[PDB]
């Protein structure tokens, strides 16, 4: 382990050898304008990470920073984007933690690990922890047939997030999650994910600017009008626009003979090919061969789940 | 010299 | 380990170190006013934790004191602070125990870390104990997934709980939980108070939106019965919650996320003067929900109204 | 080690200096065994098993040999803890006391042989009894899953310590849930009784018996308070008896009166009677911890396989 | 774990002795022109696997390789035999995963094998995983009979799959096949790109596949392929093999060769060498073996990849 | 250690001091072989393996050989400990005692030198008998899944260690959970039944020769309503009935006098036929009918009676 | 070693020189066609090892030469038999591999020995090699608490079993083997009960030594012993000799004059009472379930 800022150190005596290993082994050129939409939790971010670094003496008291934050939205969205989007654009340190890490053969290594985890997290700074698929690790509590060892997972949890009980030696920590099943998450661990937040299927105006982020850096006619392409994926998805755009780009390839020339002459007929552009046959095609992974229920159950006992 | 001790596991 | 009062020593030789360790690493000044309502568990607490110091002459033969307490209720509601502001407010040793100090890999420490609490417990002072979620710790006993090791644990819990007509020192086990209906039957007595926690009514609130609303400057437009008759169903919590998000709205007014570097301290100090009008509660009030329906709260009624002491 | 009756010595050199101690660890005149009420059978038993073959032994010879184990066995709160703390006050015999966490340590192969050091140490001191206490812990069918290899052990050194020199031992088991036992280990305990909630005439005394010593009134009729309580567990009798003590507190406020005159109103507070207002508001805040599937359940096991 | 190129070495310090055994047990002339049809999937088997190893220059940024293949349909038609190809074809590593390999005793000794088989994927040279049945591993998540420990394994494969992206180290392919398409998962459906659907018969595939299965030195007479592709309808790309294997236990099956031996015991096996089969042993192979495959599953999986699908 | 027969002497110096005590603390208050009631077919092999070659040993020299091993299975409570101290008792063959607790050996590499230590003890004094009580425990599957790396050794030890005459008893109660390769080492696996209708009077008429029963020789009477009774639990039947004798002069009221010739008013009371129908009430079988069929299930498809 | 055909010569001076002894001692005139049953057994080896070798060009491309074969059966039945008359039939070099022939005490060398079999099966000619109890060697590879040699062998094993050579499996636990080991087990065949053939001449060698009357007929014995394993047979006829001893009384009479009962019990003869007694008192400790079981296993796993 290393040290942390302003030079002391840590005793890590109690714990063994191979858990300090294993919550060591979780620890550039990205940016929030490179995420289209999303714009409250864009704002909580803002309010609750780069301000408290700028202006210390201004949330104190009731005004105090939050603590938690869980996204909840359908499969194709950005949720593991805004966290790794979050991580470049700051100065804190990062914990990435999967549900596989909180995971071991013996009895009592789990609630050991989320225990040094969370004092790592205090020791060094005003660090983050983004816990990726909350809801493989903190389902229902009473449920019929769960072990006895997630239970005191999720009653260690319980106690961790919730805590330090004197007013003075506030350092600060915060917790990000994102789910596709919000609906199966324990009444007394969404208490302590304050700021609920929704996040939708792109409009018309985010599906338009973000077919324009992507096509750039590859060179396209002026023949393309971008509002048709805008107006008829109707029901895409984020993760499937850019799947659009990589199959149009795709297709500049797939419409030259380059099976035949196996080998033989297949080289030189890619030095002219880097150079042509894309034309709109390629949409085209593109919308022709290119489906949405649809079934809108699981959005609808979210929208419904997440307007119920949501707080943005 | 070699004492040995008990350990305890969990399984599915 | 340290001495007590008195000037004594504890003798901990059959232990090794690592155990006496973990029961020494787990040994702001708050007042028991500021807990909203919860009548009858100040009134409990009161006469098992108080009156015991001033007046000992008074509880000797049948009213000998209380030796234990559950609280049951759904989340969010007043638990964990009632057990700190009783650390802050006594003069007692403060145990705060949870499900992951008493468990280790190798057989046999586990029903050792619990022996060796009550024994510094009862050695040291009018102690209290605060054991937290306690239906991770005992379940019910004949059961389907249980592995072995935590049927030794339940037993040190019945065999150290209810244990001459000397040694007479004292100690409190205080338990909180919200699915109280996991409990084992031969454990379920020996907490002889098992009061109910409810959520606050509409004049519970209003004292709640005026505590925490101490400090930051407010208007006088504001009425307080309209803010309390348009939360149903909110915690304490929530109720927590939404008076801190209507100060962060009166942040969310001004764009923020333009100013880069320049003086934003300087122009942070016009922010810190503004108060809190009507309008941010208008959209705080929208933008916070409770956290869970009500479900829960129907079966820990259901359930404290039928085998529970209050 | 102290030495027994008539100057004899033990000789424990075969065993590490922690064994001993924990044994050791292990091992008056206040109780009674007229302090508890009912349960006739278990005091009968417990008469012809351990008082009368002190007075008359040359009577107990032959197959009149007599009895060498019981289980106590039923509902979680009727009194089977009290009945060893009566029986270890009202004799003069070694008492010890094992519950499950005196046998466990981490080293393999120290767990088998602190049995073996009791059953040596309570037939080397006396006419001893010994009494384990949950006894459903180091219980269970020896075929089970999940069952560790030490924790087999124990029970194979109880197994073929437990049988088979005229010295007496006398162990005596406390359980609640009592059929998750061994099939060849409640072979040997030779006497298996049930012990009830009590009934209608018992309460009645257990009401008359904790509240003697405390003045009260004479206006309490105690044979609404037998006929009204209707499946009390007999530990919650006393938990209303003091309920109905503690609530002459909560009647003059104490609450409002912080250190000013108040040590001369706990004087006004401490003679002051308890009159059936206390019985009637502490009715409405005492319930059973109930579910009396579990005395059936015990009921049912105690009448198909108990031997009284 | 032997070594790679560039005789570096692997540091298998984190997990047990009997997990890296598991793994390492995971790991011949058959040619690219042996299967007939399937354009689709030859198409973008060609332009990620091949094209990518040649020319690096040409695929970055936007037109980066593709990173999945679902081979979805009906049973009996292929997709092994793709997969051993694909495996021949290059000189790419061959991970082979079934859903036997990733079972254990003790909790958390499973969620490792998907962890140090990606990992040792990665380590590798350009290698390509082989999941096959996935329809056992990841089903639905949020269903109502499902195992507390199989939802950590489709969280292992949704969080390793996707992956602190840039500046590519070295590219893994992972394959699939399934008969059953819509007990799929649907975030384990987004993360496989390319999901395209084969279908078992077409009568020009059918008499190109008894051109290329029959080498039988009798028989110049039997040669009626139209009608045996008439006759092959409904019939899948299995089952015009052991129809041909058939056809050839009948042509020793027709003439009764039993208790021949002593007198003319060799000249009665080399005679068999040249048994000119006919229409008789034909119509005997064709009434031995019916298509025992119907339609539903064909036209439900059909439905499913025509809405679902992106070829 | 003592010496031997014929003046010999035991070089027992490769080992430690405590591991000779270990073993020497486990190696004749008389009982009969008549005094067990049923199991003709155990005294049987039991006659043919220890008593006929001290008598003939002419006979048994090649391929006539007597038997060398012997494994009971069955029910508790049948009397599996009782056939082994009666062989003890009556035969001047160097007995042995062995148990789980027996092989505890906190260090390492220790308890396979008390196995072989016993077993060249066992060569030594040249009759010998060894009695491995309980052997459910050190029999596990020898690629089990919770396993120490220290029983295994056990097993080896003794399959290769059980190849100068021994012979070498075993009793379980759960016989299923015998290991494969331990099986085949033992050459008999006898079945021990419940007491059927004629045994159990024999039981009853046996245990009550000591104090007077005058006229209830209704004996088929109690063979009859003893239905599933266990063997071990008849004689609880007749202590049952002795102390209900003691039960109905009421002498928890008395205080020290005259409990002396109340005890003399007692000591020559005689059992009436009033007591064993008020003890037939108050004893229940100790088990059901489940571990019963489950080993006659297993002694039907292994066990070599 | 001694010298192969073609002119050829090994020199394994890289490997050790114990090894290489514990190789070489594994290198008739037996029943030929006294096997009246399974003859599908004998036509999959006439066309495995005969035909391949007397026409190559009849069993080739399309005609697959096998690779690998799993008998499974009775313990009665000839496991062992089918195996020793095709090494005294045919003209190859039989080897044979038992859970005997690959245990050694050093760390490194328990692996090796497979590579030098499998290597000396391939230099010396197209041999055939039988795994005699396969059963015990390979069993499930992703155990708990075995020792990591055995997976250490068994990928060993695997990595030479792709090389002609006949390797054979012979196993009567086969639902014991793992899921990765029955792929090149190309064939799981269902062996079923045997004749009369061998068990006769085992019960008259059985019983040399003993007196027997001359009324005693063995077809009648040997048509009843439809199942008995190797050692069923000797139950038979030790239940048959212990009978002769206690159809006697020696247990109720004890001490006196009983060397004359005894000697006149060692003079007495085997009768048809003694036999017939015996077959109603050895039951076979193969019990009716195994077969059972196996035909579940061959009808779920293999393909018989
Ligand atoms: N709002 C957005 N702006 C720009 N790109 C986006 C946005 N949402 C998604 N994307 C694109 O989608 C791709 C994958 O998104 P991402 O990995 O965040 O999905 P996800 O949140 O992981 O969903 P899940 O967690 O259910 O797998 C990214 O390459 C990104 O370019
Ligand atoms: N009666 C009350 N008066 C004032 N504040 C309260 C009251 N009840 C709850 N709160 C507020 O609720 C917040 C959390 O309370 P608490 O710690 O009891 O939650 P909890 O019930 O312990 O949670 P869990 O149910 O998960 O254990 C505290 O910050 C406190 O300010
Ligand atoms: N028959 C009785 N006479 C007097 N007091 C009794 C009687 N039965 C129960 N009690 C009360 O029960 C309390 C002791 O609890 P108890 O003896 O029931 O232990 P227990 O609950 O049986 O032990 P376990 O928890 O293992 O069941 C005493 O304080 C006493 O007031
Ligand atoms: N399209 C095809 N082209 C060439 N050969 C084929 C084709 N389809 C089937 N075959 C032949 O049929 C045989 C069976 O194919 P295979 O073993 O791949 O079954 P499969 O498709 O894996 O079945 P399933 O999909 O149900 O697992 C192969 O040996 C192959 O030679
Ligand atoms: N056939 C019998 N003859 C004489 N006494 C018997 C018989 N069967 C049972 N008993 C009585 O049963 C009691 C138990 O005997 P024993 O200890 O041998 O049973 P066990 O089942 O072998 O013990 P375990 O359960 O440890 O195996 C003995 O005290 C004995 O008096
Ligand atoms: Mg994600
Ligand atoms: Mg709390
Ligand atoms: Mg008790
Ligand atoms: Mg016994």
């Amino acid at each position: 382990l290393p040290q942390n800022s302003a030079g002391d150190s840590f005793d890590a005596s109690a714990y063994d050898a191979y858990i300090v290993q294993a919550v060591r082994g979780t620890m550039n050129t990205m940016s929030l304008d490179d995420i289209i939409g999303m714009h409250d939790v864009k704002q909580v971010l803002h309010e609750a990470v780069t301000l408290p670094l700028l202006v210390p003496e201004f949330f104190q008291g009731l005004r105090s920073p939050w603590k938690a934050m869980v996204l909840a939205g359908p499969p194709g969205t950005g949720k593991t984007l805004i966290a790794r989007a979050i991580a470049s654009e700051s100065s804190s340190t990062f914990f990435t933690v999967s549900s596989t890490d909180l995971s071991s053969k013996w009895r009592g290594d789990s609630e050991k690990i989320v225990r040094l985890l969370f004092e790592l997290a205090r020791f060094y700074a005003p660090s983050i922890i983004f816990i990726d698929q909350i809801d493989t690790l903190g389902g229902q509590r009473g449920n019929s047939g769960e072990h006895e060892a997630s239970r005191r997972v999720k009653s260690e949890f319980l106690v961790q997030m919730d805590g330090s009980q004197n007013k003075f030696d506030s350092r600060r920590v915060f917790v990000l999650a994102a789910t596709n099943i919000p609906w199966e998450l324990d009444e007394a661990l969404r208490r302590r994910f304050e700021k609920r937040i929704f996040i939708p299927l792109p409009d018309i105006d985010a599906r338009k600017k973000l077919i324009e982020k992507s096509m750039e850096g590859t060179p396209k006619s002026d023949e393309i009008n971008y509002d048709d392409l805008a107006a008829r994926t109707e029901g895409f998805s984020g993760a499937d626009v850019v799947s659009l755009c990589r199959t149009a780009a795709i297709n500049v390839l797939r419409r030259y003979d380059t099976k035949s020339l196996r080998g033989g002459e297949l080289t030189a007929a890619m030095e002219s090919l880097k150079a042509e552009l894309v034309r709109n046959i390629d949409f085209e095609a593109a919308l022709q061969a290119v489906s949405p992974s649809a079934g809108p229920d699981t959005m609808l159950k979210c929208k419904e789940w997440c307007d119920s006992f949501g707080a943005m | 010299e070699e004492e040995e001790e008990e350990e305890e596991e969990e399984e599915e």
